[PDB]
RNA sequence: AUAGGUUUGGUCCUAGCCUUUCUAUUAGCUCUUAGUAAGAUUACACAUGCAAGCAUCCCCGUUCCAGUGAGUUCACCCUCUAAAUC
């Protein structure tokens, strides 16, 4: 890939980038759905985070594992 | 509503517990804003060239 | 070996190869090894062989014509036997020379 | 053809005897140990070059999931291995082909091979699970109705439509409502 | 462990430069309305804003 | 009344089965390493016995009958818009090294916008296929067909049968159950039935011939040989059963 | 033959043949034993054949060995906590001080067993690689399956040549 | 809990030529894989020493530091093991010389 | 590898030779290659129909989760899948995909009505 | 290495060199088709064309991907903490 201290081709500086037309209900209905899935994913994310956390408390200071620690400890003296 | 197979694990899973619970599981977008694409950003965070 | 009636085996020569050598050092070894029979006569108990082939189900191959010693062998932890290299090697997998387990004609 | 029967014959009892097809053979090579693989073919054209792999030099030794007691010979008795191409000297197409007849044979059962008893692969046999037994079906399902209301067409309000269209003067398509429900 | 201490003056000269010389934006937020382009940069405008 | 795994029943199954220390650990036809031998005196020599009697208990302990299951005809959901665009189905496996394989989630989406719950068959081909397993080949083999089956009983060839069965379908499988019960006939008819009892036998010839109620040959096997207790146990189970 | 007396010590499965798998807690396990007196013989022994083994069990753990410092052969340790455990070996087999060992600053089975569980999560069987990290390479190689063109080239499908 | 990575660690004191500053050895035996015998490894280690208590020839054993406090030194000299000739033992705490009490036990 | 903050992504990965294209899910870092090195490899995806036309495709939900919950984004073919597969919802996209296609099918339909 | 050849009028020992096996480059001489992998000798010198844009202007990106092996113990582990992502 060009790494930005080459020149750009001399075919390129000539070309207007005119984008594509639009339908526009069809466009609202687009929209509506990115707005909605896209809510609906960020629940489910952050639902996952919860969940690691959850694992991580449990994996770190949960109960059963202080519970074991402890009895771990017993044992040892 | 959860997705299809997401919440039929959820449902699953309530099963091997042990409790039935016929309240299905659901997802709440109280929490989750919709602020929309052409709100402002914010200067302070941008470079200037 | 073919000549004897051996017919499946491994052995390695090594030091200098003179045939006369080789062939008399071999017919000595072949001469000098004691039967399960000539063990279990020398040592009492019995001569059980435990195959990874078949199951654990101990075999016993040669157990002693007469007497038998009730005094179990006292098994002599870490025992002593001034022990091959080149088996320790092929054992680990240290050694790996290209000549070895070459795919060769019917014996 | 349709062989084992010249397997049974006096012809191979006078050729071969008690021992094997292959014991005759030697490879000639270079000297001491010999190239890891064995030749490619033995025919080539319809011509025989050379001393031929102990299945090329006759015409009546066939290869197949039938000729049982052949596929034998070239397999140990105590291991259950199909001997390396250099251990018989057989030709390299000729080993393939064997191998594909063995193969055959075990899948049809005519050649013995240990068939090991294993454990089953779940110690847990219940079909209690939601997984493989049955989930409360949904109330969009049992409606008929898809999961989440967007999944179908709602047409805009007008209003939207008109600010789409100002914002997009020169660039614009016309367009139907909502779409068929059903493709031939 | 060699030190470079080249490069880290080259640095500092560089940050000295961005801090001073840098463009004050009545020259690089211009724009030449005929051909809707800009000084400084060069490079257009999109479609959707002409 | 039946329970498979009452412990009373288990015992008479095994008493009716024979140990032969020698048929459960046969010479296996496998790669071979030189034996390794040792001096044993008596004392020792019985308890080498007595672990590989043990070990053979073991290896004859497994295993259970289940039934046929019940097919998964169940939809998670099913979506219409789709509507056959995204052609050829789809078949989505949860997975994860710490669940067991009947909880898993293998999921199915078709043309018709579904989404099965897949097959019983799908699914342990599936499972297979991310789970390898020595012996579990994908594809439903060649030897479990019929003709091949005959051929196989012709050459006094059960247990190695039954033994391939087991490797391939799970026991709760149909196929399986069918070609255990071929098996079964087989024994039956022009009779061999002590090339089972050491394996593999212990419910499967007894507990279906009871259930059936052709438990007379069997009786017949028992008396011809001696077995004369392991009869009158038979028939106690019999009894039991009805 | 190899050199040393017994040469069994060095053959690796030996080594692995050591039972003690050392506590998390444990840094300096010392050492201390008599060369020539008669009674401290089991201390000797253990410094001989096991203390090898140990090492290759836990090398992180330093393991020092002293001479003539006192009468009394014994073992001290140092742990992670700043606490001394202090085993007086005199009188006993070195098979029994292993065992003394293992019971005290030694791993469960069980904890190893978890361990080794562990481990073989790690490395999954359902996904591919280049066989070194994952059994089976490309999912041409599972059965029943589009069987990858460098073997049984694939139908006029292919594009190209369409 | 602390930047580096010996946290307890015993060794032998060679020099105090330094103020408050013991320079202490330490060694690990190490498996030369290829012969597969542990050999004995060194590797030398500054310690702070408060008091300058410490003597060469002394066993004593080092804690981490929580942070290095000079280029070198990342130690504190925790406690003397081993005191040169003066050594006192830690089963019947009472003044030996080697394989030898000086004031004996029974008292 | 050090990057300027590129983000986790799971994405999909050719493990194919040309003409069979074979496809691995993987959780990488976006500024990594494509068949480059990665976090930890996810479920395996085959698109090419195999016997008795199934598209088989792997998926360990269980670490998917994990690597979401971690915060990588998802690439939109890894979506699509996901809504497939009735982890996700169905892709807005893919949705209006099928209506076009509909459309066009609709218009066909049409066109050969008047033919005949 | 399952080894073989080779010091000598000969024999034994010790011994190096070579042979036999498997790769990968060039070289000669030859060569039907199909599928698939691999593909500057050289941190020597370069013609030509192309390889980074996007986007309602800001920005963000072109500090990645691709390349090469010049130089070289920064690549693995821990401790701490800046990006940077939820
Ligand atoms: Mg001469
Ligand atoms: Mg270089
Ligand atoms: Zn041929
Ligand atoms: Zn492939």
């Amino acid at each position: 890939r060009k790494t930005r201290h080459d020149p750009l081709a001399k075919s390129k500086i000539e070309r207007v980038n005119m984008p594509p037309a639009v339908d526009p209900a069809e466009f609202f209905v687009l929209m509506e759905r990115y707005q909605h899935y896209r809510q609906t994913v960020r629940a489910l994310r952050m639902e996952f985070v919860s969940e690691v956390q959850r694992k991580v408390h449990e994996a770190r200071a949960g109960v059963l594992a202080e519970r074991k620690a402890l009895k771990d400890a017993a044992e040892h003296r | 509503p959860y997705p299809p197979l997401l919440r039929a694990m959820i449902i699953a899973e309530r099963q091997k517990n042990g409790d039935t619970s016929t309240e299905e599981p659901m997802l709440n977008v109280q929490r989750i804003r919709m602020e929309p694409w052409d709100y402002p950003a914010k200067q302070e965070d941008k470079g200037r060239a | 070996c073919r000549l004897i009636g051996i017919k499946d085996m491994y052995a390695k020569v090594s030091g200098s190869i003179n045939m006369l050598s080789l062939t008399q050092g071999l017919f000595r070894g072949l001469s000098r090894q004691e039967t399960h029979q000539q063990l279990a006569d020398k040592k009492g108990l019995h001569v059980v062989e435990i195959r990874e082939e078949c199951g654990p189900l101990p075999i016993v191959v040669a157990s002693p014509r007469g007497p038998l010693r009730k005094d179990p062998e006292p098994e002599d932890e870490v025992p002593d036997v001034k022990l091959d290299w080149e088996d320790v090697k092929t054992a680990q997998g240290m050694k790996r020379s290209v000549w070895s387990n070459l795919k060769r004609a019917a014996t | 053809d349709e062989p084992w029967k010249y397997l049974e014959s006096e012809e191979y009892q006078e050729r071969y005897g008690s021992r094997p097809v292959w014991a005759d053979y030697r490879r000639n090579h270079k000297g001491g140990v010999p190239p890891q693989r064995t030749r490619k073919t033995c025919i080539r054209r319809n011509k025989v070059v050379g001393n031929p792999c102990p299945i090329c030099r006759d015409h009546k030794l066939h290869v197949d999931f039938r000729n049982v007691k052949l596929l034998e010979q070239f397999v140990c008795a105590h291991t259950g291995i199909i001997f390396y191409a250099p251990y018989t000297g057989v030709c390299v197409k000729q080993h393939k082909r064997l191998t594909q007849a063995i193969q055959k044979a075990r899948d049809h059962g005519l050649l013995i091979y240990h068939i090991p008893q294993v454990e089953p692969r779940d110690l847990d046999f219940s079909t209690s699970h939601g997984a493989v037994s049955a989930t409360p079906p949904a109330p969009t399902l049992v409606s008929g109705d898809p999961w989440y209301p967007w999944y179908n067409w709602k047409q805009p309000p007008e209003r939207e439509l008109s600010r789409l269209r100002r914002l997009y003067q020169g660039h614009l398509q016309e367009e139907s409502g909502p779409p068929p429900e059903s493709m031939p | 462990v060699r030190p470079r201490l080249i490069a880290e003056l080259a640095r500092r000269v560089r940050a000295l430069r961005e801090q001073l010389n840098r463009p004050r934006d009545s020259q690089l937020y211009a724009v030449d309305y005929e051909t809707l382009t800009r000084p400084f940069s060069g490079r257009r405008l999109p479609v959707r804003a002409w | 009344k039946p329970t498979f795994m009452d412990e009373e029943v288990q015992s008479i199954l095994t008493k009716m089965t024979g140990l032969n220390l020698q048929k459960t650990f046969k010479p296996a036809i496998q790669e071979l390493k030189p034996p390794t031998y040792k001096l044993m005196t008596q004392a020792q020599l019985e308890e080498a016995t007595r672990q590989a009697v043990e070990a053979a208990k073991v290896r004859l302990k497994m295993p259970p009958v289940l039934e046929e299951r019940v097919p998964i005809n169940d939809v998670l959901a099913e979506d219409k818009i789709l509507e056959g665009t995204e052609t050829t189905k789809y078949v989505f496996t949860d997975i994860s090294y710490s669940i067991p394989h009947r909880e898993r989630f293998i999921v199915v989406r078709e043309p018709s916008g579904t989404l099965r719950k897949a097959s019983w068959e799908e699914r342990d081909r599936m499972i297979q296929v991310y789970f390898p397993k020595e012996g579990r080949k994908i594809l439903t083999p060649i030897i479990f067909k019929e003709e091949n089956l005959r051929t196989m009983y012709s050459q006094d060839r059960h247990v190695d049968v039954l033994n391939l069965c087991f490797a391939q379908f799970e026991p709760d499988s149909t196929e399986y159950i069918k070609v255990h019960h071929k098996t079964y006939e087989d024994i039956d008819k022009r009779g061999k039935y002590d090339l089972l009892r050491s394996t593999r036998y212990f419910g499967g010839m007894v507990w279906y011939f009871v259930n059936n109620k052709k438990i007379d040959g069997l009786l017949i096997d028992q008396i011809q040989r001696d077995l004369i207790d392991d009869a009158t146990n038979l028939v106690q189970l019999y009894h039991v059963l009805h | 033959p190899m050199k040393g007396r017994f040469p069994i010590r060095r053959t690796l499965q030996y080594l692995s043949q050591g039972n003690v798998v050392f506590k998390d807690s444990v840094k300096v396990m010392t050492v201390n034993y008599n060369t020539h007196g008669e009674l401290g013989e089991g201390a000797r022994k253990f410094v001989f054949f096991n203390i090898p083994q140990i090492q290759y069990k836990n090398p992180w753990v330093q393991i020092m060995m002293f001479k003539n410092m006192t009468p009394s052969p014994f073992l001290r340790f140092y742990l992670d906590s700043g606490e001394q455990v202090l085993v007086d070996v005199e009188t006993k087999s070195n098979k029994e001080i292993m065992e003394h060992i293992r019971k005290i600053l030694g791993k469960n089975e069980e904890t190893l067993r978890e361990e080794e569980e562990e481990k073989k999560q790690l490395s999954h069987p359902a996904n591919f690689g280049p066989r070194k990290y994952c059994l089976r390479e490309c999912i041409c190689e599972v059965e029943g399956q589009v069987p990858c063109p460098s073997l049984v080239p694939l139908p006029k499908e292919m594009r190209g040549k369409y | 809990r602390s930047s580096v990575h010996a946290r307890w660690i015993v060794g032998k004191v060679i020099g105090t030529k330094m103020q408050k500053t013991a320079k202490v050895r330490v060694t690990r035996l190490v498996l030369d894989p290829y012969l597969l015998k542990y050999f004995n490894k060194r590797k030398t280690y500054f310690a702070h020493d408060a008091l300058q208590q410490c003597t060469v020839g002394d066993i004593v054993l080092l804690r981490a530091l929580p942070v290095p406090r000079a280029k070198h030194v990342k130690h504190e000299l925790a406690e003397i093991v081993f005191k040169v000739g003066k050594v006192i033992d830690p089963v019947t705490g009472k003044p030996c010389a080697g394989t030898t009490y000086l004031e004996s036990p029974l008292s | 590898k050090a990057y300027r903050g590129g983000h986790l992504t799971i994405r999909l990965a050719l493990g194919g030779c040309t003409n069979r294209p074979f496809y691995r899910i993987v959780a990488a870092h976006n500024k990594c290659p494509r068949d480059g090195r990665f976090v930890e490899q996810l479920g395996s995806y085959d698109p090419l129909p195999n016997s008795h036309g199934e598209k088989l495709v792997a998926l360990n939900l269980d670490r998917i989760r994990h690597w979401i919950g971690c915060g990588a984004h998802l690439s939109k073919p890894m979506e699509k899948l996901l809504g497939l597969a009735g982890f996700f919802p169905l892709h807005p996209m893919m949705i209006t995909n099928a209506e076009r296609l509909r459309r066009k099918r609709a218009r066909e339909v049409l066109l050969a009505s008047q033919k005949t």
